[PDB]
């Protein structure tokens, strides 16, 4: 989440793209509930 | 020496949660805490997490 | 009636007030020709038909 912030969210970010509990990405997303899809969950 | 981070946000009194902090002193304990005092300002997880 | 997601996540409480219609779109979203063909989503938004 800390590079989710620092490195992603701070480009304004759309969307973002998970693989592999990767569960701390969404976790971010979700407090900025901003949809995000991955891969391999 | 236990440590414990209390931390609190917004307006608030420091100084009576020092004044129970030390109020209790027990030997009850088998261990003495290690007592501390935090505060902080924004509700982001990121930086609470860094903090 | 569009905005834009919050840049720093310091000292920014509120949730973007279009994501959810944003995920709806993603629910109503049917691509009829991908690299693996026809892609799909249920109730939850999940790969159907697959
Ligand atoms: C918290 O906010 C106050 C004023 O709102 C400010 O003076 C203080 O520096 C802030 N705390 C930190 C750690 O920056
Ligand atoms: C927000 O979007 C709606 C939907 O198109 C539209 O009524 C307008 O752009 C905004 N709402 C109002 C009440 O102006």
């Amino acid at each position: 989440a800390l590079s989710v912030c620092e490195d992603l969210i701070s480009s304004q970010v759309y969307a973002i793209l998970v693989s592999h509990t990767p569960t701390p990405v969404s976790y971010t997303a979700g407090f900025y509930r901003i949809p995000v899809l991955g891969l391999t969950t | 020496s236990i440590g414990i981070a209390v931390i609190l946000v917004g307006t608030s009194d420091e100084v009576a949660i020092k004044d129970a902090h030390e109020k209790d002193d027990f030997h009850h304990l088998s261990v003495v805490p290690r007592v501390e005092l935090v505060a902080m300002n924004e509700t982001d997880p990121k930086s609470i997490i860094t903090r | 009636n569009i905005t834009d997601p919050p840049r720093g996540c310091v000292g920014n409480t509120n949730i973007w007030k279009t994501g959810p219609l944003f995920k709806r779109v993603l629910m109503s979203s049917k691509y009829a020709d991908g690299v693996t063909g026809r892609v799909e989503f249920n109730e939850d938004g999940d790969r159907k038909f697959a």
